[PDB]
RNA sequence: UUAAUAGGGACGGUCGGGGGCAUCAGUAUUCAAUUGUCAGAGGUGAAAUUCUUGGAUUUAUUGAAGACUAACUACUGCGAAAGCAUUUGCCAAGGACGUUUUCAUUAAUCAAGAACGAAACUAUGCCGACUAGGGAUCGGGUGGUGUUUUUUUAAUGACCCACUCGGCACCUUACGAGAGGAGUAUGGUCGCAAGGCUGAAACUUAAAGGAA
């Protein structure tokens, strides 16, 4: 539990397979795996100490696309629910109000537009 | 940027590049890598253009 | 609302609002009585005479027919139990279940049944000791 | 030289899929000379030999590549299947244990906290893993597969993945160094009689009374 | 043409090639992966596997049998299912060598019920 | 006196992988008996250990022993919980439904007491005395309809739609007083600790080593 290496590579590892023997090694690592894991570890750590409206912020992006981007993102984690649910795949748990991380999420950055939840239905 | 911090070509050639900016007067400082982004800029180059610099050494007013 | 159990089921009789005999009830009221003098002298208990008389003979009700029910007109003729019906079935199923487990040793559900059945003797015979109905002295086996 | 044809139904909710994408399962068997067939009035899929067929051992691989495309396998992966160092391997994990809390929890484990011990063991041994209700699919290397094995069935038995994924990651490093490929590796690895009637039933109050 | 049964069992670290008579009762040839190679990880190599084949398929053809029908299987019991490299490489070694193959079957031995303990 | 959309009991066709005692089957594992062939077989990342020309591994036939009840297996069923998955029979028990059958308040919550009863390791859901719903599904019942079905041997279902009671969950909704973390510094206390080649000190002392 308290080994940094192992638990870093698991963490990253949605990361990595996105942007690929698998090079985990920081030596190893290039390319746009090595500025996203980078970033998500600085996130990591800042969370403990940096207040919350700080360290993370959304980019600014005009309401009609946003809620646009939110809505086809919320159908592809739907249709990968339901096809999981039909079938018998196990999918890990995730907390009521947040979004589940697809592969896309990954791929596409979409978390730094849309943000892990919505913080206005979590607030209320 | 993008290739391993260890890396030997990586620090060679960012060094080069900051070695030859500041020659050039576009970078004041050599210390940082940061620089090649934040500080690189056209006013840069355009300060070190003759009418400029002459302004500077105050051969014009 | 069952007790010892978790079921909530409804399921139950919807007597209907109208106390009178049905108009169509054309037999006198003295015959459905022999009637069931008869069957309670073959050995049939009250709620088994309702359920043949109203199965084949149209007395919906004992009561709505005759004016009394047939409890009362049992006792009426010198017919009476000598313990209540309902008494008087869980009796015996708290004795098959002992005959069952004295066979079947091992069945441990079985004996888990038998303290059900037998805590609901001992709340309905409790009842009766104080209307009367049955003699104080009265004990469970 | 009669043919050899293999057939596996498959769940209605699969038949949209299957159907878009059956072009390209004819396509990629065609390469081989296999012929496919997909029967949606008896949600079948058929794969069988034809008089050009060279190669004898092909119909086995089509044969699993449709029991994987029922399985809801995405067909990119499915047709990997087709090479011939890729393999299949189905885990059963039912049996293991006999409490449901148990089993729930110990299979969670296997996916593990956002999929991150699935994805990390996926990545260590090359293989595409899905866990389903009782049973463990795994397509891969045969190197693989077998790593996948133990991993899901010490899982089962009470051994967190986690200490697998580790032993993975130093066994991939101590691969590359030739120095101690004979010596042994496990140093550098983390370590009153009973009664049929029941008692009798203490009497209320009011039968005291009574 | 004369028919024989070329019964494969191909394990994760072996495979074997075995062609019998359609009975099974008598044993024509029997080459192992192991008896082909020099060392033991290599038993299980699809290289292995050929070079058996090849060898079975010779004796074959001297004995006089032509034809073979092919009974691939894998460890089987509360192992894997599935049949190793060997067996898919041994099945096409068998083709090239010119023996007719008759018909192709999984017989693994699939328990109905493991001999796995619960508790 | 009513006969509570309180409670108990009765009867009718049912439902269940609920319990107990027997019984049947299954492939697999282990062992054994024969059976063809010959140098390897299992296992590991490599090995070591184990079996083996007295025939191992493997092939075919056959027998026995213990365990188990695969695929069907489901965000399904039963049970107070723990738990329960082959066939058939017996023993009692139970749930819901249907009843114009019966007793007539017999009830609810309950400290005490009574019955049954290696492991964890990333999770989490505002709560309640609380409204109206949606889809799917399990058991029962009523009605409609027309396809499977079938005919004076007996039995006599499956599917579709509508209603309704009772369950396992899922997605939504109206209402409610429900009354320390992360660090930094240390003229204190208690511990751990520096060094100078070894031999080698009372001996400027051998051989052999270390360094170079
Ligand atoms: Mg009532
Ligand atoms: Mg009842
Ligand atoms: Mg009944
Ligand atoms: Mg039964
Ligand atoms: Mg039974
Ligand atoms: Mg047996
Ligand atoms: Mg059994
Ligand atoms: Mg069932
Ligand atoms: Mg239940
Ligand atoms: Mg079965
Ligand atoms: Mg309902």
């Amino acid at each position: 539990q308290n080994d940094l290496e192992l638990q870093q590579f698991l963490r990253e590892s949605h990361l990595l397979s996105a942007f690929n023997g698998i090079v985990y090694q920081d030596d190893q690592v290039i390319g746009k795996a090595r500025s996203r894991t980078l970033e998500m570890r600085l996130n990591r750590l800042s969370r403990v100490n940096g207040h919350q409206d700080k360290i993370n912020k959304l980019e600014k992006v005009p309401m009609h696309i946003r809620r646009g981007m939110i809505d086809k993102h919320v159908k592809r984690i739907k249709k990968y629910e339901q096809e999981a649910a039909e079938g018998g795949i196990v999918l890990s748990k995730v907390k009521k109000g947040q979004f589940r991380k697809i592969e896309s999420t990954y791929k596409k950055d979409i978390e730094r537009r849309i943000g892990g939840s919505i913080k206005a239905r979590d607030k209320e | 940027s993008l290739l391993p911090p260890t890396d030997p070509f990586r620090r060679k050639h960012e060094q080069l590049l900051l070695d030859k900016l500041y020659a050039m007067g576009v970078l004041t400082t050599k210390s940082k890598i940061s620089d090649l982004e934040n500080k690189v800029t056209v006013s840069a180059i355009c300060r070190r253009r003759l009418p400029v610099i002459m302004h500077r050494l105050k051969m014009a007013e | 609302g069952r007790m010892h159990s978790a079921g909530k089921g409804i399921s139950s009789s919807a007597i209907p609002y109208s106390r009178n005999a049905p108009a169509w009830f054309k037999l006198s009221s003295e015959s459905v009585i022999e009637q069931i003098v008869k069957y309670a002298r073959k050995g049939l208990t009250p709620s088994q005479i309702g359920v043949l008389l109203r199965d084949a003979h149209g007395v919906t009700q004992a009561r709505v027919i005759t004016g009394n029910k047939i409890m009362r007109i049992l006792k009426s003729n010198g017919l009476a139990p000598e313990i209540p019906e309902d008494l008087y079935y869980l009796i015996k199923k708290a004795v098959s279940v002992r005959k069952h487990l004295e066979r079947n040793r091992k069945d441990k559900d079985a004996k888990f049944r038998l303290i059900l059945i037998e805590s609901r003797i001992h709340r309905l015979a409790r009842y009766y000791r104080t209307v009367a109905v049955l003699p104080p002295n009265w004990k469970y086996e | 030289a009669e043919e050899s044809s293999f057939m596996t139904l498959f769940p209605k909710y699969r038949e949209s899929y299957l159907k878009t994408i059956w072009n390209d399962v004819t396509r990629a068997l065609d390469k081989h000379n296999i012929a496919c067939v997909l029967d949606l009035v008896e949600g079948s899929m058929t794969v069988k030999t034809t008089r050009k067929t060279y190669d004898p051992a092909i119909i086995l691989k089509a044969r699993d590549l449709i029991k994987l495309l029922a399985r809801s396998v995405p067909f990119p992966q499915a047709v990997k299947i087709l090479q011939d160092d890729m393999a299949c391997d189905v885990i059963k994990i039912g049996n293991f244990v006999t409490n449901k809390e148990r089993f729930v929890k110990r299979r969670q484990r296997l996916v593990g906290p956002n999929g991150n011990t699935l994805k990390a063991l996926e990545l260590l041994t090359k293989c595409y893993i899905l866990v389903q209700g009782n049973t463990v699919s795994a397509m891969g290397p045969f190197k693989g597969l077998k790593e996948v094995r133990r991993v899901v069935e010490d899982c089962m038995k009470n051994i967190h993945p986690i200490y697998h994924i580790k032993e993975l990651m130093i066994k991939r490093e101590l691969a590359k160094r030739p120095e101690l490929a004979n010596e042994d590796w496990s140093r550098f690895l983390p370590m009153k009689v009973y009664t049929p009637f029941p008692p009798a039933q203490l009497p209320r109050k009011v039968d005291l009374e009574i | 043409q004369v028919f024989g049964v070329a019964r494969i069992y191909a394990s994760f670290n072996d495979t074997f090639v075995h062609v019998t008579d359609l009975s099974g009762k008598e044993t024509i040839a029997r080459v192992t992966g192991g008896m082909k190679v020099k060392a033991d990880r290599d038993e299980s190599s699809p290289y292995a596997a050929m070079l058996a084949a090849q060898d079975v398929a010779a004796k074959c053809k001297e004995v006089g049998i032509t034809a073979v029908h092919v009974k691939i299987r894998a460890t089987g019991g509360t192992r894997t299912k599935t049949p190793g490299p060997g067996g898919q490489a041994a099945l096409r070694a068998l083709a090239r060598s010119g023996l007719r193959i008759g018909r192709i079957e999984d017989v693994t031995p699939v328990p109905s019920d493991s001999t796995r303990k619960k508790g």
